[PDB]
RNA sequence: GGACCUGGCGGUGCUUCAUAUCCCUCUAGAGGAGCCUGUUCUGUAAUCGAUAAACCCCGAUCAACCUCACCACCUCUUGCUCAGCCUAUAUACCGCCAUCUUCAGCAAACCCUGAUGAAGGCUACAAAGUAAGCGCAAGUACCCACGUAAAGACGUUAGGUCAAGGUGUAGCCC
């Protein structure tokens, strides 16, 4: 047999970790930096300006790591010279994933003998890191059955602790619009400034505090720029909508796209900038209206063997 | 030693029109206007049609240049498609890669 | 189904390199390129003659040093210059390395008038990525 | 302990004609590589400020060039199969140069270009008036 | 001949499905006319190939001569080539593909069952399966997490192409 899987010993990775603290002070030589507090972003920063590529595939690329964070962890000899195993569940198979569901069900004995958001449990690919275990799906559903049972029960403490390290985290966005810093012109009038995008329709609104209603596309009067009134209704839908028409002035500028390409842009537009002059609440509801959101549907392109984007040549 | 005696063809077509090049553009030239009598605009359609068939570059054929294929030729590498994508898909054409999007 | 540049699967006894190992949809995301010159840049010329250099180059390497090549050349251009770098099998003696080096060195750079430099780097057997 | 006791420097004469002025030195570099033109532009913007010329950097928008091939060598002509090449730009826009800082500049960086890197570069040149153009010939 | 195994098939059963799909249902079309274009017949002294799905503006991102391989007439003979051949065979092949694939299988090496037959191999409150590797998947490209490309194993149809080129075999060489 030709093909063995590459197995590293303690030796082996013992001598890779001379060979980076060596390397790491020679590259440090190479780019005038001091070794001692050289650390391994700078790492990256060197060996992306001396080994240069330009692979989509960032895991293809060169690559000057430490060896614990590239060689996979292995299951490490799982018996003494004599022969007997340390662990006593070494003949499960599975000795770390049945010494949790041991030392769990262990703990729901007690209780009965003395008697949220931004958290979620820990992943099968995640839990297969802690013990060092293939596990199947059906396993991980059993554990995850044990901790809930766990902590519906008056827990303790120290129970609180084991459950919490299964528990990842997850950081969540807050859905709310980033307002935009009111300016003030030469004159001393207050106004806000956003951009728009619709297919290939670009736009720049400028909303001021105070107005009589007045829009300047590209320096024309939007009724003028707009003949279709479809058009002059995407420009009224956001003012319309918190009940403030006749009360700004905006100067926009769009290029690009279509007639109806260009009013999405500008609608988005002044959507944005029209945020910073309103409440939080109503700018939630703007939100949940469609109004500052970026429509993402765009042309799809043409297929080699097909008559359009997803229509078929006539099948004879 | 050319892939075949088409090829060989060509490369006699090209050099035999690469000799009366400027001979048959001074006589073009002639005829190639409103300027001078008929007469001798009509003396320069018999000399011209009297050079070898070979100096007309109408008969000249972009072939290519390892398989002398005659169609499905790519001009800016001189190759067909088929030995085109062989280096391209070896990665042996610097730039040419696969496009998806 | 696609054939091209793909290496079968087999019982597993087939040893193939990482440029073998990978088929053309990754040429630019896992690969790189083999030959590196401006002619297939926008606005440059003279593709096509790059080109057939490159078609003699790998053929007249692979037939003045047969046996010896364990990967494919690494084809340089920069400016007049052309770089081949090639990796070799340590079978043949060294003697006979510089001889092909001054003799392909040489007769390239008359036939192609360019100054042509090669760089070898010997390897004890052929690096094998995995076995299909 | 090995080193050279006294050292030969290149001869560089100073001429009596003037220099020539540069008011912009343009750069465009291409490649199919993104990475190796931001490890040249490295090169050439640190090389500038050791020698002491005012140099910008923008990135002009990359084109790409695709095309189609049959997939079979006969036949099926529904099944095709496209390529394409990238190219990527990076302009370096020197500014108040001269001519000699220029030609020692421009032979450093080009020389060290690497493979599958183009040049073009743009020299705007000052010039004054002809003698002639200085007043009408009545 | 008897009795089994596998696979295929069934105008075979149950149940659950099909999201542009089997049917109905939505929208624009085809077949009707004229033209363009390909093919088949017929014709001509006057190519070849593809040719149910998976051929038919297919090889050709292309034929006035050339391309050209076809026909008729004339001509040459170590001949552009240390010759040559678009001669036959794709049912000898590489190479590049189609197709099922709008799939999810595929499999080395072991183990067990069946009395050591072909064969077969699950039940999670678990009853003999474990599995590197290939694929899917994941990554990547394009305007993201979406979608579209790309990818898509082993096999099937002795599928397609000796006329891309190369090539085994048989054949031609005033
Ligand atoms: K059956
Ligand atoms: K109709
Ligand atoms: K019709
Ligand atoms: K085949
Ligand atoms: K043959
Ligand atoms: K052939
Ligand atoms: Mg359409
Ligand atoms: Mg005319
Ligand atoms: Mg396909
Ligand atoms: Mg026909
Ligand atoms: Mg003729
Ligand atoms: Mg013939
Ligand atoms: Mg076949
Ligand atoms: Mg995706
Ligand atoms: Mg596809
Ligand atoms: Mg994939």
């Amino acid at each position: 047999p030709t093909s063995k899987r590459e197995t590293y010993t303690e030796d082996f990775i013992k001598k890779q970790i001379e060979e980076f603290n060596i390397g790491k002070r020679h590259l440090a030589n190479m780019m005038g930096e001091d070794p001692e507090t050289f650390t391994q972003e700078d790492i990256d920063r060197a060996i992306a300006y001396l080994f240069p590529s330009g692979l989509f595939e960032k895991r293809a690329r060169p690559v000057m790591k430490h060896p614990e964070q590239i060689f996979p962890r292995q299951r490490a000899i799982q018996w003494g010279e004599d022969g007997r195993p340390f662990h006593y569940l070494f003949y499960t198979g599975k000795q770390s994933y049945y010494s949790l569901m041991h030392d769990v069900y262990g703990m729901l004995l007690n209780l009965e003998k003395h008697q949220v958001i931004g958290s979620r449990w820990l992943i099968k690919e995640e839990l297969e890191e802690m013990l060092v275990e293939k596990l199947s799906d059906l396993d991980y559903m059993q554990f995850i059955r044990l901790l809930e049972k766990l902590l519906t029960s008056q827990c303790g403490a120290a129970e609180e602790e084991f459950v919490q390290r299964f528990r990842r985290s997850v950081t969540l966005e807050s859905k709310k619009q980033l307002i935009e810093p009111v300016q003030y012109d030469e004159q001393g009038m207050a106004f806000s400034k956003s951009e728009g995008k619709r297919k290939t329709a670009k736009a720049e609104a400028i909303v001021y505090k105070h107005g009589s209603g007045r829009i300047k596309v590209n320096g024309i009067d939007y009724q003028l720029y707009f003949p279709i009134t479809q058009d002059r209704e995407q420009l009224m839908f956001p003012f319309h909508f918190v009940d403030r028409l006749g009360k700004h002035d905006v100067t926009c500028t769009v290029s690009g796209g279509g007639r109806s390409a260009q009013a999405g842009a500008i609608r988005l537009a002044m959507a944005k900038a029209l945020c910073s002059f309103v409440t939080e609440d109503e700018v939630e509801w703007m939100r949940q209206a469609g109004l500052l959101t970026t429509d993402p549907r765009v042309r799809e392109r043409k297929k080699p063997g097909q008559e359009g984007a997803r229509r078929k040549f006539t099948w004879k | 030693h050319y892939v075949d005696w088409r090829m060989w063809r060509d490369v006699k077509r090209r050099k035999m029109a690469y000799e009366y090049a400027d001979e048959r553009l001074r006589i073009n030239s002639l005829r190639k206007n409103t300027i001078l009598p008929k007469i001798l605009q009509d003396v320069a359609d018999e000399e011209i049609a009297a050079l070898p068939r070979d100096s007309c570059p109408v008969r000249i054929r972009n072939r290519c240049v390892m398989t002398s294929r005659p169609r499905g030729v790519k001009r800016r590498w001189r190759l067909s498609r088929i030995v085109f994508r062989h280096l391209a898909d070896h990665g042996q054409l610097s730039g040419i890669q696969r496009a998806t999007w | 189904k696609n054939r091209a540049a793909r290496v079968r699967v087999s019982k597993g006894d087939k040893p193939v390199t990482y440029e073998e190992a990978h088929a053309p949809h990754y040429i630019a995301h896992r690969k790189g390129w083999l030959s590196l010159h401006t002619g297939n840049l926008d606005g440059e010329d003279h593709a096509a003659e790059r080109t057939v250099e490159d078609v003699f180059l790998r053929k007249f390497m692979w037939g003045t040093f047969p046996g010896c090549l364990a990967d494919q050349l690494v084809l340089k251009r920069r400016g007049n210059q052309l770089e081949i770098c090639a990796v070799v099998l340590r079978q043949l003696s060294p003697h006979k390395y510089y001889f092909l080096v001054g003799y392909s060195e040489t007769l390239l750079s008359y036939f192609y008038k360019c100054p042509v430099r090669l760089h070898l780097q010997t390897v004890p057997s052929k690096v094998v990525y995995k076995y299909l | 302990v090995d080193v050279p006791k006294d050292l030969t420097k290149p001869v560089v004469t100073i001429s009596d004609e003037p220099d020539i002025l540069y008011k912009r030195l343009s750069v465009l570099v291409k490649g199919h590589d993104k990475a190796v033109l931001d490890s040249y532009e490295y090169f050439a913007v640190l090389a500038a400020k050791e020698l002491g010329i005012s140099i910008k950097v923008h990135e002009p928008p990359r084109k790409i060039e695709r095309f189609t091939l049959l997939q079979s060598v006969h036949i099926y002509k529904k099944h095709r199969v496209q390529y394409e090449m990238r190219t990527l730009y990076r302009c370096l826009e020197l500014e108040h140069l001269t001519g000699s800082t220029a030609d020692v500049y421009l032979e450093y960086i080009q020389r060290n270009l690497p493979e599958g890197v183009a040049m073009e570069v743009t020299k705007t040149q000052l010039e004054q008036l002809p003698e002639h153009i200085k007043e009408p010939i009545w």
